RNA sequence: CCGAGGGUAGGGCCCGUGACUGGGGCGAAGUCGUAACAAGGUAGCUGUACCGGAAGGUGCGGCUGGAU
RNA sequence: GCUAAUCCCCCAUGUGGACCCGCCCCUUGGGGUGUGUCCAAAGGGCUUUGCCCGCUUCCGGAUGGGCCCGCGUCCCAUCAGCUAGUUGGUGGGGUAAUGGCCCACCAAGGCGACGACGGGUAGCCGGUCUGAGAGGAUGGCCGGCCACAGGGGCACUGAGACACGGGCCCCACUCCUACGGGAGGCAGCAGUUAGGAAUCUUCCGCAAUGGGCGCAAGCCUGACGGAGCGACGCCGCUUGGAGGAAGAAGCCCUUCGGGGUGUAAACUCCUGAACCCGGGACGAAACCCCCGACGAGGGGACUGACGGUACCGGGGUAAUAGCGCCGGCCAACUCCGUGCCAGCAGCCGCGGUAAUACGGAGGGCGCGAGCGUUACCCGGAUUCACUGGGCGUAAAGGGCGUGUAGGCGGCCUGGGGCGUCCCAUGUGAAAGACCACGGCUCAACCGUGGGGGAGCGUGGGAUACGCUCAGGCUAGACGG
């Protein structure tokens, strides 16, 4: 594996495709902060450190929407949008100034900056900048 | 510069009464009540469906045709008005309306703003004193419209003076009566005019 | 047809002479001097290096030599007859 | 394309290629006529579309088409051309600017005469 | 202030100077990406104290020689050979980019 | 040397000048080192001159010359009242 | 001494042009056959090789983007 | 062949400065000091035991420059290897000064796929044009810098030049003569000519601003201030305004009943561009004179190219309209004529006897002293896709491995703090742009003010991620 974050965020945006209660990602002292994020911001009912044959992973317990009426008696999704912005790749890196406002609002840049991982608002708040995470709605 | 062309043809292509003449306008011998029906060979042909861009023409040639102006001219202050603060449309037509040879038609110191204009072309009108003969001086608010005294005592100007007595003017507009002189007070709100222009569209014929 | 430019001219020529006059009797003063510093002869060394040495900043009061010219041509003068003298000897004079 | 190799290669820049060679960068280029003629168009037209080879002061020598009704060019007419194909005339790449120099206006013409060269009638 | 960089001797084949690779991080202009970027100087080392593979550090200076514009400022690690390698192999394999 | 002067802005038959300290041999309208005041010959504004006299007594102090039509609106701003 | 340049000699790159010649594009109302599209009347296409007025044919191996 | 000086040289004095040797601080040749040595100078004018302008030597300031460094700056890899002053050293030469800039010698190095070398094109920037932005294109005018002065080389004088209207030499060209000989350098303002699609008056003025010289009066100023010309561009304005037939003639259409041009005209009243007369600038108050003290201050006067123009006041005539388009895109429709002809054409396509598509007419549309065309730039083009694209059959996975450079990389804990982020700070000239106000009767144009940012230098701060160093783990990988 090459992208430890973005293969969670992955994990996430595929199970939520087919409803899953929970996924489980390979844990990080990282991960867990960005997750902290995600829980908060009301993203995901929650998470907690377990174990897979010994090995430490992060479980993951997704929230959707109610049922719903006519032919596709299938839910909105709480997570209809996660995607890596900064890659190994290319590594995104925006001043306070100039960080975007995910979709006018109703979503959030998760971002990594000195003072811990933050989101757009909390950014502005804080007064720091750093390297563009993931946008999520 | 100016249109300075036969204006009833106007009208009966837009489908409206532009009150372009002043008196005639009202009489029953107005184009419009005997005729509503566009000018030329095919007028009283049935019209096709006109086109989305033929909408937004007509809707531009109609404000400009009301105000006389030339196309550059128009074209010029919608630019201002699409750089200035605020609701594009409201600073379009407040920017159209504070056209000096407009206020003088406005007071009532004409009939017709091609009439308007050559009273300002001519030296008959004066601002805060000073004569000024330029039909698209930018009047503001404060501004002392007046007729020069050496131009008061003329018949055209008494004759149309002698029907300002008692005609309200905009909530926007003062006048002195006699004296022959009133005051622009502020910009026209969209709702002091009620003119035959849906203007949204004509923002949207420029955005081509 | 004619300015005062070539005025201008004329004044030049008179210059270049005195200024080609000064400059060569100083190279043939400080080799002369140089020349006796090594077959030293410590005070005809040492004797001459006075005359070069007075002929160069008369001639940086001019506009011959510039003063760090002056200063530069001297300070090469000193330096090689004194090493030259530090081969034998001994400075009869100064200086120094 | 990975983000590493846009860095390594970079896009490219792709050029516009002239219509109008013969004019070297010109709004307008002088020649002399040669053969003035008449040609045959290609399908799905029929006629006999009328043509000068003109050699120009750009150093080369091109076939040019003569718009209008009639015409007083002939071998050693000097004319002044502009750019823009005659589709249906394979090789023909410039127009034939009417009042000028050798080449005199349409007669007769009342309707867009600018485009035509023809002085306005009283 | 005098620029100083950082960087790796790549050479000592000449005498009284060395020549020092310094290395350069930036994000492309247009692309985003963080590159690398890296240009020899020939450094001043007027003691002959310097080896191959020693990183060090070099401030801008007063013009020694031609293409001299730089002295060696201290020494600040000794013996990266490994480094001399990558530089090393890259010239080696432009013998095989010929034709 | 080093100097004070106006160097002409403004338009055909509308004058307007900015005094300025600048080198004497620049051209007129050349860059110029530091702005200190402007000037309306034409005097159609309330205030057709203005003078940091405080900078403009700095320049002076330390070599600069002013022109002579320069050093009337120097006074005038009250640069020379000792 | 160096030196603008001139001169002699031999190289390199570019541009223009040349009897004649190779194919290419368009023109089209000519000539010859009918190779391809249907199982196109020998399934086609293919790399290569040899052959023939011309499309093409055939050998060898390959593909199905082949009908039945 | 005579002669003066602020021309030139000699001695003196040495505040000081210059040099070698020594030493203290400093740290590249910075500052001080001691010995030795070396170095100055010019007088002129008026009101005359006093001023003014000068002159000499030295220190500092200010301003304008030289040189050096980091990063940034177009196309071709069908240019892949380049290099003997070449890279470095020692010692000199040279300069204001560093330097292979130059010489001698010694070493054998220097550069290059992070694109050397070679070829092609281009003066660079502030900015300008476009674009939602990102980006693309561009560098005319105005400002900054460079470079050049018929083509080349060289130095002289000087604070500064290797000097557009200074010098020498070679070349090409042209010219002049008395045929014996000589001269020139408009890429300064005008102007001529050739070239070309194409780009101006052999005008006026030093009154204004700036510049050179002088104590000053003042003199010079094709910089400049203005004028002339050209719709080249932008902006303002004009060819009128009100009234005026169920509607003249003319022309077009028609079902022959009528419909259109059209309130358009005619005609009525009203105004008054042009023009005629009168007055007539802002721009110009300094220098200078007077007193004061040649200063501070106060008081006096001279001068306007534009120009008798603008403008203010009086009189006063209804007074230029053109161009493109009307098949779809795309706004505007009918008749005649032609008959795959003549012709139109940006693309689709029109015309072979019923053409809104050709030509003419009527009518209509769009703009308007302009309208159209050609050329080029950006846009539409998310059609080089960073923002923001693709590769089973549409154009596109290399025939397959192995591997160099490069790019990218698991979990934990520390140190550094390079990337990264924050704050402070300097720079980011002016003009332009943006916002506000103001001056021309408005605008264009122009003045005053305001808001800034990138980007880099500096100091301080942070440590999540990328980095680096250090110590661990076993999920990847490999081995038994
Ligand atoms: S009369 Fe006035 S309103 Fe009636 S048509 Fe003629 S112009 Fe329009
Ligand atoms: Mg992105
Ligand atoms: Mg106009
Ligand atoms: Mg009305
Ligand atoms: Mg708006
Ligand atoms: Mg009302
Ligand atoms: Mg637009
Ligand atoms: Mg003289
Ligand atoms: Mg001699
Ligand atoms: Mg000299
Ligand atoms: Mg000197
Ligand atoms: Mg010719
Ligand atoms: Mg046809
Ligand atoms: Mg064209
Ligand atoms: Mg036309
Ligand atoms: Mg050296
Ligand atoms: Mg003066
Ligand atoms: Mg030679
Ligand atoms: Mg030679
Ligand atoms: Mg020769
Ligand atoms: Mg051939
Ligand atoms: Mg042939
Ligand atoms: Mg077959
Ligand atoms: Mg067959
Ligand atoms: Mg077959
Ligand atoms: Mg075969
Ligand atoms: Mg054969
Ligand atoms: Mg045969
Ligand atoms: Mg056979
Ligand atoms: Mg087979
Ligand atoms: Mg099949
Ligand atoms: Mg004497
Ligand atoms: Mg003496
Ligand atoms: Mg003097
Ligand atoms: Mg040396
Ligand atoms: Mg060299
Ligand atoms: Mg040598
Ligand atoms: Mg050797
Ligand atoms: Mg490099
Ligand atoms: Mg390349
Ligand atoms: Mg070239
Ligand atoms: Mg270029
Ligand atoms: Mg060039
Ligand atoms: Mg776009
Ligand atoms: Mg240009
Ligand atoms: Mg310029
Ligand atoms: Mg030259
Ligand atoms: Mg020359
Ligand atoms: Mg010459
Ligand atoms: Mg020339
Ligand atoms: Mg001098
Ligand atoms: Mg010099
Ligand atoms: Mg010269
Ligand atoms: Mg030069
Ligand atoms: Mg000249
Ligand atoms: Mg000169
Ligand atoms: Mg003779
Ligand atoms: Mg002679
Ligand atoms: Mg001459
Ligand atoms: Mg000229
Ligand atoms: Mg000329
Ligand atoms: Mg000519
Ligand atoms: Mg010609
Ligand atoms: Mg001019
Ligand atoms: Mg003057
Ligand atoms: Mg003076
Ligand atoms: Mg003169
Ligand atoms: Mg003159
Ligand atoms: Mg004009
Ligand atoms: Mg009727
Ligand atoms: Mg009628
Ligand atoms: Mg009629
Ligand atoms: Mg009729
Ligand atoms: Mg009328
Ligand atoms: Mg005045
Ligand atoms: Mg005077
Ligand atoms: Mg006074
Ligand atoms: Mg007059
Ligand atoms: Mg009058
Ligand atoms: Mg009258
Ligand atoms: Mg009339
Ligand atoms: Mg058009
Ligand atoms: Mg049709
Ligand atoms: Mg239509
Ligand atoms: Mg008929
Ligand atoms: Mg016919
Ligand atoms: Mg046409
Ligand atoms: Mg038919
Ligand atoms: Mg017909
Ligand atoms: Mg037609
Ligand atoms: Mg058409
Ligand atoms: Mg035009
Ligand atoms: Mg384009
Ligand atoms: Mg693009
Ligand atoms: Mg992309
Ligand atoms: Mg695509
Ligand atoms: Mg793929
Ligand atoms: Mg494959
Ligand atoms: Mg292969
Ligand atoms: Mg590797
Ligand atoms: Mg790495
Ligand atoms: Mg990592
Ligand atoms: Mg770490
Ligand atoms: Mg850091
Ligand atoms: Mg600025
Ligand atoms: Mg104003
Ligand atoms: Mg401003
Ligand atoms: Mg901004
Ligand atoms: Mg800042
Ligand atoms: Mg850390
Ligand atoms: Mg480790
Ligand atoms: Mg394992
Ligand atoms: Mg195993």
């Amino acid at each position: 594996l090459t992208d430890p974050i973005a293969d969670m965020l992955t994990r996430i945006r595929n199970a939520t495709r087919v409803y899953k209660e929970s996924t489980d990602v390979p844990a990080s002292r990282f991960k867990e902060e960005i997750l902290r994020i995600l829980a908060r911001e009301g993203f995901i009912k929650g998470y907690e450190r377990v174990d897979v044959d010994g090995k430490p992973y992060l479980r993951v317990y997704l929230k959707y929407g109610p049922r719903r009426q006519g032919p596709d008696p299938r839910p909105e999704q709480v997570i209809h949008h996660i995607r890596r912005i900064s890659k190994p790749g290319r590594r995104v890196y925006v001043g306070v100034k100039e960080i975007p406002r995910v979709r006018r609002g109703l979503g959030i840049a998760i971002l990594s900056t000195s003072k811990g991982v933050l989101t757009d608002r909390e950014a502005r708040k804080l007064g720091v900048g750093g390297e563009l995470i993931c946008e999520v709605w | 510069g100016r249109y300075i062309g036969p204006v009833c043809r106007l009208c009966r292509r837009e489908g409206v009464k532009l009150y372009l003449k002043g008196e005639r306008c009202y009489s029953p011998k107005c184009a419009m009540e005997r005729r509503p029906y566009p000018p030329g060979q095919h007028g009283q042909k049935r019209a096709r469906r006109p086109s989305d861009y033929a909408v937004r023409l007509r809707e531009k040639q109609k404000l400009r045709r009301i105000y006389g102006i030339s196309e550059r001219q128009f074209r010029n202050l919608f630019e201002e008005a699409s750089k200035k603060k605020g609701v594009t449309g409201s600073v379009f037509l407040g920017l159209l309306e504070s056209r000096l040879d407009n206020v003088v038609y406005r007071l009532g110191f004409a009939v017709s703003r091609r009439q308007a204009r050559q009273l300002v072309r001519h030296g008959h009108i004066t601002v805060n004193g000073r004569r000024v003969d330029l039909p698209s001086y930018r009047v503001r608010p404060g501004d002392e419209i007046a007729v020069a005294e050496k131009s008061r005592n003329l018949e055209l100007i008494r004759q149309n003076l002698e029907a300002m007595k008692g005609r309200k003017v905009g909530p926007w507009l003062s006048l002195d009566v006699e004296g022959m002189k009133g005051k622009f007070l502020r910009l026209p709100d969209r709702e002091d005019l009620a003119l035959p222009v849906n203007e949204q569209l004509v923002i949207e014929f420029y955005s081509r | 047809r004619n300015l005062s430019a070539l005025k201008r001219h004329r004044q030049s020529l008179k210059r270049r002479l005195r200024n080609k006059a000064k400059k060569s009797a100083i190279k043939t003063l400080s080799k002369k001097a140089i020349q006796l510093a090594q077959e030293g002869k410590a005070e005809e060394a040492l004797k001459i290096m006075r005359k070069a040495e007075s002929l160069i900043d008369k001639a940086a009061k001019g506009s011959t030599l510039h003063k760090n010219a002056a200063a530069r041509r001297k300070s090469r003068l000193m330096r090689k007859v004194r090493q030259l003298l530090e081969a034998a000897g001994a400075p009869l004079i100064g200086g120094g | 394309p990975t983000i590493n190799q846009l860095v390594r290669k970079g896009r490219e820049k792709v050029r516009k290629k002239s219509k109008v060679p013969a004019l070297k960068g010109a709004p307008f280029r002088r020649g002399v006529c040669t053969v003035v003629r008449t040609v045959t168009p290609k399908k799905p037209n029929s006629a006999l579309r009328k043509v000068a080879k003109v050699r120009l002061t750009s150093g080369y020598e091109v076939t040019a088409y003569i718009p209008g009704e009639g015409h007083n060019l002939q071998e050693h007419s000097v004319v002044l051309i502009r750019g823009g194909r005659v589709k249906d005339l394979p090789g023909v790449r410039y127009h034939i600017v009417r009042g000028v120099y050798d080449a005199a206006g349409v007669k007769d013409r009342k309707k867009s005469r600018s485009k035509y060269g023809t002085k306005k009638p009283k | 202030p005098k620029k100083v960089l950082t960087g790796v001797v790549v050479s000592d084949k000449m005498q009284k100077t060395v020549t020092v690779l310094v290395e350069r991080q930036f994000p492309h202009p247009l692309y985003g990406k963080v590159i690398k970027r890296s240009k020899k100087y020939l450094a001043h080392d007027p003691e002959e104290k310097y080896k191959l593979g020693d990183v060090v550090e070099i401030i801008e200076s007063r013009p020694i020689s031609k293409r001299k514009r730089f002295r060696v400022l201290r020494l600040v690690e000794s013996g990266r050979m490994d480094l001399v390698e990558k530089y090393l192999i890259r010239r080696q394999n432009y013998e095989s980019l010929s034709k | 040397m080093v100097k004070i002067r106006l160097a002409r802005f403004g338009s055909k038959h509308n004058p307007h000048y900015r005094i300025v300290v600048t080198d004497a041999r620049r051209k007129r309208d050349g860059k110029y080192i530091e702005k200190i005041g402007y000037y309306d010959p034409r005097k159609t504004t309330p205030d057709w001159l203005k003078v940091d006299v405080e900078r403009a007594r700095y320049w002076l102090s330390v070599g600069a010359q002013p022109t002579d039509t320069a050093r009337r609106l120097l006074r005038q701003a009250g640069v020379f009242r000792q």
